[PDB]
């Protein structure tokens, strides 16, 4: 259950800033936790950020460390992934995803997948 | 489909065997092992009030149980000696190859009377009971045990520093209850940096005539102790893994009917072989990658 | 010495791992699959008195079990519980691992009072006792079985379809008796063409914590089910092949001395690469079918 | 890590699976075979006074079986009674899959009263009890058995012979007592230049519909004869090399948590393709074994 | 068990007919079914065509459906393999086997095997 | 337990005659057996001869049968080896090995084992 639906993608310069969402149907939006892949042409999927069902513990790739920051939306049914300081090598499709309360990094162990969205940076 | 890591440098990276493993040395069978993580690393209450809570009854699911071959020193453990208020048992006898789970620091046994809603008591969040190389599903009167997960994992070839001994005898206490109304990122609560182990030695035990079993040691002098600090992301790490494979363990349990599981890593390695040299691969595809001259 | 089938574009072949199989791609150990199909699908006579002369008692051969991983709907399914003049049981208790046979459209309840001359009850015409993916020589007491026979299977490659969820519900009637003084070319009475089949689930079954034994599904919400009714010469030539399969079966059943057996695919594996990839071979030799170009 | 030794030309070869079988042609699971020789044969006294001195009690240590697929011809075999002071029985009963020694000319029936310290019976020098195709290491309940060692071996490439059916009448009486108070080089004091040994009919067995379980042979009738009196030295050298290979076993077996064996020979072949086929083999080089032309 | 005896191989001409027979020692020959096999020069033996101990069901194989007829006499204890329309790629050594109840595909599965005849077809 | 002290290694000439011995410490030598290993160079360790507890039965190798003679002094604790007709392919390093009650060929079954003595021989 619960549908996802991302959005904010796009074509950006090389050092500049993109922010993504991701709403979440539903009413039991506070029992599931959240996460961010990525999968670059050629590639395939792997864990970029994520967070909890209460937001106390946020984990991210040692690529992405120190530069995205995750942060979510109860009363929204949203969450959000702050891109700073991008650089050529993170274009690639961004894909949300969901999986009741928990953190995980292997991509089978979640239940909701979204469609995904397209972010290109130019050199 | 379960999912096994390869370790390199002291660097743990999740990869299925699949996955175009050649540039990983996989030479032997002794590379292939299975480690028994318990939860009370993971910062997981100890404590007998909260630690019921996890377990539940259930009827209509038959047990399982897997064999793992390297542990880890456990604070606290725990033996149930529950029974019905009419006097009948709840929890069944231990089978002949179960036994106590070595290594306990406290052991906390737990007695009295409770409502006993089904025929065997599960763990309410998915993690198994270990007793002694023995993981298994559901709790069996009287032994000693530990709740934790396992985790399979390929070694690299080495002179085996991983589980030696001591790379850098013991007392469990007695406490006694009452009860009535019975790469890898770590994302845990907590994670503990040394991993504490123990493990059985193949062979290398025998001085004297000590190989005979009559003039041998009885089955709590087998097992060779270590200790490994030096590093944490991979201990950490480890340990997230070993929480994420359990998902794909429960459901190959399931599927299976054999009581006991003891080929996971020969038919991991019967599938490596036949991925990669099944048949009529070419020298300059990728597929068969090896090398000319 | 078994003889396996490899399907190729849905045509049925029989073969063995030292014939050379070269463009029969086994890649990986998933292609290998046992099917047990129902006796009654031939054409033999289901009601209980023509059903119950095909069971003979003897005493002086132990009874052996092995295991299939894919099975068919039955749509006639017995249950024994008879007993010695002087009270005593004739059919040992069924061990802990054995349950009945899932997917019976009729139970026909068999009980009463017959001579019982051997200790376990055997079948004339050398087929097996099909328990819940678990084939048995001896019947046991109060299990619900069918009769059918075991074939082993080499699986197209990657092609997933085969035995899949409905490619192109359950309700059990219960009917109660009393008894007193108890290449492949298809050459049966009649061949069934259609083949309603179920299968164990294909591991991932599981969304909302479901793969939790605790919250799981019982021992009879796991079995996959499918209908294979579009091809007519591969499923009786399937028929015909489980037919021939029988008499080396029951000689390495005979020659073995596990209780159960699980490892004949895993042994066929090793066979073949041990074969084909043996040692010291030549480019051009064609005991290794590698292609160099 | 235990020794298995290669027969070429008759003649012995002891040589570990990791190395020194390039040469040496493993085609396919027929070649690997392991061998019950009986210590009579190695000049041991035999009578019951002196045999009942090399059994001992122990308490502690859990017991473990292997099998074993070919043996030899008994002189002496034995079945012991023995009874607490009390009453009370010393020796547990046999499991179900645990039969006494086929081939046995006498059988020395032992009953009486003693002390028993231990919770099992153990070989003071090593050595294994032999129960039909099953090696124990403790004595069971009034089932015939005769203490040997066992030994790992591979085969010449086929050459439809070496244990085949006699390549060149059963009666064993029974002795009844009653006692109170209860290239390798040949090195044992004797060695037995004939070896008469027994066999399992290799899966083709029977025709005419004996192989029906409800027609076919009981449980002692199954069993093929030989002789190899030809040659003096390689069967003193198997000899030799068992009494050898004694203490590897011994430890793997106390290393691991089966009850039953039945994996050695399996998990060698992986070894032994994992080795030589592992990965990125040079085209010219010891380790890659592939040669052109 | 039985005693087999064929008779009647020899050269025929491409799109003759030729008829063999194979005679059973015993008197239990209606008990017993008899199969024909053929192995081609260079090639495994093959099944190909069968008769019921008492006649009924009879089997072919693909390749001589409908050239083919076997036929069983019980009061002489032979059988008989009628051949029409032969081709060059027919040229085999036909053997004769007999195993209890019910045609088998399988040789493995028989007990008493013959000789074995030659039949060779000139272009 | 007991320590192993090899002596006697030299160089000699081809066909001549060399003398090693091995004194053991302890004392419950008379419990041990003692055998001599030799490892040529590039080479496996191997077997050539050995004692018993109380001396009897005695194990040659077949490439230094009737050329080796082995013997021990249980008033001594050591044990010799003499060397007769010597061979250009002799040239190893031998080494003293003890183990309990018994004698064996394979290297892993002995428990205690000295450094070894260097051997050559000169065409
Ligand atoms: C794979 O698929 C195969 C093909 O589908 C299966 O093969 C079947 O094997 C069965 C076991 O071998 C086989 O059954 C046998 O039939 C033999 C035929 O003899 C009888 O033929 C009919 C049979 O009718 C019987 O009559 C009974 C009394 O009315 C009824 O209870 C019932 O109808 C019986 O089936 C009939 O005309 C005669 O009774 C005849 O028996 C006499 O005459 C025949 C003449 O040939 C002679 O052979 C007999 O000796 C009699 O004089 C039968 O012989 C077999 O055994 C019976 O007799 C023996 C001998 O005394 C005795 O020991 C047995 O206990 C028994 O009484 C046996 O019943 C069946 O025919 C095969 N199927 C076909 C269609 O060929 C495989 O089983 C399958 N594999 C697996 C593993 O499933
Ligand atoms: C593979 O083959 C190998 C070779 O064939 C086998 O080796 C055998 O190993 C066993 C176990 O280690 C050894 O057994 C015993 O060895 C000591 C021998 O001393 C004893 O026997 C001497 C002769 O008297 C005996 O006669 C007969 C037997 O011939 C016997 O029935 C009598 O009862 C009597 O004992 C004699 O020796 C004394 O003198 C020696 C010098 O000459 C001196 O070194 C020794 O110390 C003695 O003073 C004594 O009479 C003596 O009793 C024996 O002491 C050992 O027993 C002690 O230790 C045991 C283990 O700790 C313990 O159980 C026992 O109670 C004792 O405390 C030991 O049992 C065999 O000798 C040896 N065979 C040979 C030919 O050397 C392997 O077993 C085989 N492997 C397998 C089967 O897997
Ligand atoms: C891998 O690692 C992850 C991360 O560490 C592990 O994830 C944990 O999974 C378990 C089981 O899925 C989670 O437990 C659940 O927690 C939710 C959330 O409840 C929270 O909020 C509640 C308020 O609504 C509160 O009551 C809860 O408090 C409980 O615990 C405190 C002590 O911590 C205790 O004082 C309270 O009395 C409560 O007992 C909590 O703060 C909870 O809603 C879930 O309950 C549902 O399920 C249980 C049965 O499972 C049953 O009661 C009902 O069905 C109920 O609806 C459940 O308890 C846990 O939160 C996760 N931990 C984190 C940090 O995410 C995962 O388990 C690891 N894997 C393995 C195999 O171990
Ligand atoms: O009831 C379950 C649990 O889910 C919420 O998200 C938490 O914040 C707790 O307050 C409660």
């Amino acid at each position: 259950q619960v549908q996802l639906q991302e959005s904010g993608g796009g074509v950006v310069q090389a050092g500049g800033s993109l922010r993504l969402s991701c709403s979440a149907s539903g009413r039991t939006f506070s029992n599931y936790a959240m996460a961010w892949f990525r999968q670059a042409p050629g590639k395939d999927r792997e864990f970029a950020a994520g967070i909890n069902y209460n937001g106390e513990r946020t984990a991210y790739a040692d690529s992405v460390k120190g530069r995205f920051t995750i942060s979510r939306d109860d009363a929204k049914n949203t969450v959000y992934l702050q891109m700073n300081s991008l650089k050529p090598e993170d274009t690639a499709v961004y894909s949300c995803a969901a999986r009741p309360w928990s953190i995980a990094n292997l991509a089978y162990t979640y239940d909701s997948w979204g469609q995904g969205t397209q972010v290109t940076v130019s050199s | 489909s379960i999912p096994l890591g390869v370790i390199h440098n002291s660097t743990l990276q999740v990869s299925d065997v699949d996955k175009l493993v050649c540039r990983d040395k996989l030479s032997s069978t002794n590379q292939l092992r299975s480690v028994g993580l318990n939860l009370e690393g993971n910062g997981v209450a100890t404590d007998v009030p909260s630690a019921t809570k996890r377990w539940g009854f259930r009827s209509g699911v038959p047990p399982k149980v897997v064999n793992y071959e390297a542990g880890e020193w456990a604070e606290n453990c725990y033996n149930l000696e529950i029974k019905k208020p009419d006097g009948s048992e709840c929890l069944p006898a231990a089978p002949d190859g179960i036994r106590g789970f070595p290594r306990c620091r406290y052991v906390h046994k737990v007695s009295g009377t409770g409502p006993c809603a089904g025929d065997f008591a599960f763990h309410k969040e998915g993690a198994f009971f270990l007793y002694d190389r023995l993981a298994s599903t559901v709790i069996y009167r009287g032994t000693t045990f530990a709740e934790g997960v396992v985790a399979f994992l390929i070694l690299p070839q080495a002179k085996k520093d991983f589980f030696s001994s001591h790379p850098l005898g013991y007392y469990s206490t007695t406490i006694r209850y009452q009860a009535t109304g019975f790469a890898i990122v770590n994302a845990q609560p907590k994670c503990n940096p040394n991993l504490h182990y123990w493990t059985t030695q193949d062979e290398g035990a025998a001085i004297g005539l000590a190989w005979i079993p009559y003039f041998g040691p009885a089955a709590e002098g087998i097992y060779i102790e270590g200790l490994m600090h030096n590093q944490d992301g991979l201990i950490c790490g480890l340990r997230q893994l070993a929480n994420e494979t359990t998902q794909a363990l429960q459901l190959f349990l399931r599927a299976t009917t054999e009581l006991r599981t003891f080929s996971i890593l020969n038919r991991k390695a019967i599938d490596f072989l036949l991925q990669r040299w099944g048949g009529t691969c070419h020298i300059l595809g990728p597929d068969c990658c090896i090398e000319p001259h």
